RNA sequence: GUAACGGGGCUAAACCAUGCACCGAAGCUGCGGCAGCGACGCUUAUGCGUUGUUGGGUAGGGGAGCGUUCUGUAAGCCUGCGAAGGUGUGCUGUGAGGCAUGCUGGAGGUAUCAGAAGUGCGAAUGCUGACAUAAGUAACGAUAAAGCGGGUGAAAAGCCC
RNA sequence: CCCGGCGAGGGGAGUGAAAAAGAACCUGAAACCGUGUACGUACAAGCAGUGGGAGCACGCUUAGGCGUGUGACUGCGUACC
């Protein structure tokens, strides 16, 4: 794998992760943070977390120190979603679906 | 030059550029047996006596070449009322090619 | 005593599903497209393929008219004129001579201007 | 099925339903349609129309199956190992090829995968006849007129 | 082959100058909708794409046949319920030839996508050859 | 507010147009060549120049 | 809301009479092909080429077939130099379907003719399971609201002081 | 061994014929949900296709007028049970 990172349900929903995602890509690396640092939302504490794993994967995985990279791929999948009863008037509206997702992240050459 | 003829449908339109057409009739294989057209020619329609009528002046003909006389073509092709569907059918043909030398 | 129609099943329907330009939504994904809309597609085809035979004849009178008359009799006489001929009588389609030919097209009306009585 | 109990379901209301009891054909569940009993199978072919066309063999297998010899009487008591000495008599070895001397001697020590059947005896069948190459008829005498039964 | 000249994606495009003072007003309307197309034209196949060029001028010259100077009715109702419904007639609106009369040709035309594309794409004014803000370029 | 057909496929993408989110641009700032987050100046020792939180 | 020519628009683009021409349907013809029947030519079981003709179709009647699970023919044949199954593709059949093969796959499958069916699904407010939609919307349970300084901690509005 | 809260999760290395067998573990389809690329698309009305059809992205061929994808514009044209 060309370092990768990805991760397995992480429990924030994909849609709710999905969205934090997007405002990084392209050029990124450099901006393991700013971009992700300077966003409060639980997905984004999430897709930093494996994002420094996922650079740091730089150093073991395969060569090219942490400076240069670009994260050329970054994208959710929905991941097993957890189901819930709600009590409710009698009992007639309850599903909960917890849902989750991952983050699979990535980072290269330019 | 260009040029004109009918059988099962008027398809002579362009000069002799090799287009399909219809099929022989014993049995198609290719090669020829050098089967001229009949004076249906535009006269040609091609010279200095582009006539009107393919009636200027007596035999012209073109020479069928008999490129490919093979293929089909493939179409569903399928009714249904509301109470029932035909849905299941298929009728074509081969269409023989022909270069045509000159006219 | 084994049905497990699973088999054919899942054939079946990967068949008409099979709708490469996928049409729009339910008409890929959903099964229900198939006898909704692949069905349409045979309908639809059926008749709009045979009555094109007209559409084009439609057009192709609809152009010889506005050629033949642009000197000199209309399709109502050109036509009319052709009529007239002991083998002369080159049909349409080809007449869309005026594209092309038009010296030729042009050398036509003459075999009808000047051939109706 | 282990349908233990009535229709426990409400039938008018409760939105989407309409049910009755549970062996219900519908409820996966459990319930089979009209089940399926262990019958008889059975047919019976007419005493005239059994022994009707049956060693037709004869003129059809004429170069391969039609042959008449012996019930090998030499043969040691339990022994199948030389057996091939025997079926070399005829070149005709695994090529299946049933036996119908008539007698239930030591000759029935024929046992393998699938080859030669003795049986040799009134008790036989065409389906017998026909599943082997060459029905050795041998038995010598045994065949006459119309029991010629082997 | 197959006979049908292609989409030239209206390639022809002859310019011309109409005079709108003319004789037969609403007979008019259909030499313009038909030269708009493919009239005067053999090739550029119609129903696809396609059109020409050509313009009016003063257009205050028209009078049609009989009492249609009186009627000609012309309500251009706004969807804005409270009753709406503006009743004009010709004469009432030839006093500023707009998006009416002169353009009697657009309810003539194919109407919708592509036909629309010709619409007032063919100018009209009303004062013949003293103000010409349209193309002053080839013409006849 | 019952709700007929369900348009899910491609519609909804469209309102999720005005859902997606927003970059952020400010500078670093003298001292810190590189946070100072948005219009602060620095979080290390929480300080505009001098004495602010825990500095020198 | 024109709304009592479909719209435009028409003094004849109306009507009446007269005649010719043109548009116009899956109707008819031309060309090719499919199938049933009568004939024709033959050949001559048979069958094929020509021809006349018949081929809208609910209930329903009749006649032909495809495919699937299992049995025989099968320790035969196909396969780890890759089976069933999943997916693409190409050729093929009137259709049900058939075959060849790429990739996946990790072990079995079965020409043939015949035999027996838990034998073919789109619906029954069908049964079970999975996943959508509404929607990141409502709501987060008494309107007895809480503020601050420390501690701990990866992080404290909610935990300890 | 490395990122991480001595988390979860993951990335290497090693076992293995395979980890595109990692314990959610055989094969893994469909619905449903994503990232990427080619094309269409922000003045245009309706079962969304069918017929015609330009252009564009690639594939063509010692042109030869075609293959695949997409489809502007345009005649038609109210799902199934
Ligand atoms: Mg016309
Ligand atoms: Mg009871
Ligand atoms: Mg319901
Ligand atoms: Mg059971
Ligand atoms: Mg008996
Ligand atoms: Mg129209
Ligand atoms: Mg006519
Ligand atoms: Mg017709
Ligand atoms: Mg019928
Ligand atoms: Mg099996
Ligand atoms: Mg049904
Ligand atoms: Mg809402
Ligand atoms: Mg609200
Ligand atoms: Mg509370
Ligand atoms: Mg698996
Ligand atoms: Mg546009
Ligand atoms: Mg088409």
């Amino acid at each position: 794998m060309e370092t990768i990172a990805k991760h397995r349900h992480a429990r924030s929903s994909a849609q709710k992760v999905r969205l934090v995602a997007d405002l990084i890509r392209g050029k990124k690396v450099s901006q393991a943070l700013d971009i992700l640092t300077y966003t409060n939302k639980k997905a984004a504490v999430l897709v930093k977390k494996v994002l420094e794993s996922a650079i740091a994967n730089a150093e073991h995985n395969d060569g090219a120190d942490i400076d240069d990279l670009k994260v050329t791929k970054i994208f959710v999948d929905e991941g097993p979603s957890m189901k819930r009863i709600m009590p409710r008037a009698k009992g007639r509206a309850d599903r909960i679906l917890k849902r989750t997702s991952h983050i699979t992240v990535v980072v290269s050459d330019r | 030059m260009y040029a004109v003829f009918q059988s099962g449908g008027k398809q002579h339109r362009v000069s002799e550029g090799q287009t399909v057409r219809l099929e022989k009739l014993d049995i198609a294989t290719g090669e020829t047996v050098e089967f001229a057209e009949v004076l249906m020619i535009a006269n040609g329609e091609e010279v200095k006596i582009g006539v009107p009528f393919v009636d200027g002046g007596v035999i012209k003909a073109e020479v069928v070449a008999h490129g490919r006389g093979e293929k089909v073509k493939i179409v569903k092709f399928r009714r249904r009322k509301h109470y029932r569907k035909q849905q299941g059918h298929r009728q074509w043909f081969t269409d023989v090619k022909i270069t045509g030398i000159s006219a | 005593a084994r049905v497990k129609r699973g088999v054919i099943a899942r054939a079946r329907h990967k068949k008409i599903l099979k709708q490469a330009k996928g049409y729009y939504g339910a008409r890929s994904r959903v099964y229900r497209v198939a006898f909704q809309a692949v069905i349409k597609a045979g309908q639809y085809a059926y008749r709009d393929r045979r009555q094109r035979k007209r559409q084009f004849r439609q057009l192709w009178i609809a152009r010889i008219n506005a050629a033949a008359r642009q000197n000199g009799i209309s399709y109502s006489k050109f036509i009319n004129g052709l009529k007239k001929a002991s083998v002369e009588i080159d049909r349409k389609i080809l007449a869309d001579i005026a594209v092309f030919d038009k010296v030729a097209f042009t050398a036509l009306v003459e075999k009808a201007k000047a051939a109706l009585a | 099925v282990t349908g233990s109990g009535k229709k426990p379901w409400r039938q008018k209301g409760t939105g989407r339903a309409r049910s009755g009891s549970i062996k219900s054909p519908i409820w996966r569940s459990g319930g089979v349609t009209f089940a399926a009993r262990p019958q008889d199978h059975s047919q019976k072919v007419n005493k005239k129309m059994y022994r009707g066309a049956l060693k037709s063999i004869l003129s059809e297998l004429v170069r391969q199956d039609r042959l008449i010899v012996v019930e090998k009487f030499s043969v040691e008591a339990p022994k199948t190992k030389l057996l091939a000495q025997k079926l070399k008599d005829m070149a005709l070895e695994d090529v299946l090829i049933i036996t119908g001397e008539l007698d239930e001697n030591l000759f029935l020590a024929a046992r393998n995968l699938h080859k030669v059947d003795v049986r040799d005896a009134t008790g036989i069948d065409p389906v017998s006849l026909i599943a082997f190459d060459k029905v050795v008829m041998t038995a010598d005498a045994v065949k006459q007129v119309e029991e010629m039964l082997a | 082959m197959k006979t049908f000249t292609a989409k030239p994606e209206t390639v022809k495009r002859d310019w011309y100058v109409v005079d709108a003072t003319g004789k037969t007003l609403g007979r008019l309307a259909t030499e313009l909708a038909r030269r708009l197309r493919g009239k005067h034209k053999a090739e550029y196949t119609p129903h696809v794409d396609t059109g020409d060029y050509i313009i009016v001028l003063n257009a205050d010259k028209v009078a049609v046949t009989g009492n249609k100077r009186t009627d000609k009715v012309y309500y251009h109702h706004t969807g804005h319920i409270g009753g709406i419904k503006q009743a004009t007639f010709e004469e009432m609106i030839a006093r500023r030839p707009e998006r009416v009369i002169e353009i009697a040709v657009k309810g003539m035309l194919p109407k919708g996508p592509l036909g629309r594309a010709m619409f007032r794409k063919l100018k009209v004014y009303a004062g013949n050859e003293h103000n010409h803000a349209a193309q002053q370029p080839q013409v006849l | 507010a019952v709700q007929q057909n369900k348009p899910t496929r491609s519609k909804r993408g469209m309102r999720r147009s005005h859902d997606a989110l927003t970059a952020v641009t400010s500078l670093s700032v003298d001292k810190t060549s590189g946070e100072k987050h948005l219009r602060h100046h620095i979080t290390a020792d929480g300080y505009y120049r001098g004495r602010k939180v825990i500095a020198k």
